């Protein structure tokens, strides 16, 4: 869990 | 979200959209596994509502989204609608979501998990961008 | 006033003590506040997440619950404190 395949950009 | 910014499509794979029968988005949700969604008790979700996963742009018709039926609604018995305390509802899905690059689960903390004041976190959704 | 595309926003967690300056007695043990930083959750955001990165993974710390009737970016948003409810979530998943 909690590890996106597409990385969020903040 | 007021003053937010548009996210990278599919970068918040657990974020779901609660929509009524008419296609109206009314609340957000988060996948915790393939068969369960956590949301707010006050959203007043029924079994006639739909869970929508893998969505980015609610305007587009070319995205490969998953429209998931709701099997059961589990409102926390501790939920006090008067005080809005313990505002949590579990949604058990009729068909399991299919995990992909754009649909996956968020992690749950332990009861002893500590999140200190001042910690920068992130919130997401399709709520009003302006009141 | 509703976005077609998914929005995001970075925000800081507050202490229940400090959030009581804004909401007073409305803040209970099972609540956690965040924001009051120039951003705000708003109508339609409810049920969604408040995640904090830890040991490399995104963790559900809160659930968009309630806040300012005008989505004022200078007043803290209230979220369901997941740590206080995780045991019930676990009892429910186990049993069903």
């Amino acid at each position: 869990c909690g590890v996106p395949a597409i990385q969020p950009v903040l | 979200i007021v003053n937010g910014e548009e996210a990278v499509p599919g970068s918040w794979p657990w974020q779901v959209s609660l929509q009524d029968k008419t296609g109206f988005h009314f609340c957000g949700g988060s996948l915790i596994n393939e068969n369960w969604v956590v949301t707010a008790a006050h959203c007043g979700v029924t079994t006639s509502d739909v869970v929508v996963a893998g969505e980015f742009d609610q305007g587009s018709s070319s995205e490969k989204i998953q429209k998931l039926k709701i099997a059961k609604v589990f409102k926390n018995s501790k939920y006090n609608s008067l005080t809005i305390n313990n505002d949590i509802t579990l949604l058990k899905l009729s068909t399991a979501a299919s995990f992909s690059q754009t649909v996956s689960a968020v992690c749950l903390p332990s009861a002893s998990d500590d999140f200190a004041a001042g910690t920068t976190c992130v919130t997401t959704g399709w709520g009003l961008t302006r009141y | 006033n509703t976005p077609d595309r998914l929005q995001q926003a970075s925000l800081p967690l507050l202490s229940n003590t400090n959030c009581k300056k804004y909401w007073g007695t409305k803040i209970k043990d099972a609540m956690i506040c965040a924001g009051a930083s120039g951003v705000s959750s708003c109508m339609g955001d409810s049920g969604g997440p408040l995640v904090c990165k830890k040991n490399g993974a995104w963790t559900l710390v809160g659930i968009v619950s309630w806040g300012s009737s005008t989505c004022s970016t200078s007043t803290p948003g209230v979220y369901a404190r997941v740590t206080a409810l995780v045991n019930w979530v676990q009892q429910t998943l186990a049993a069903n």
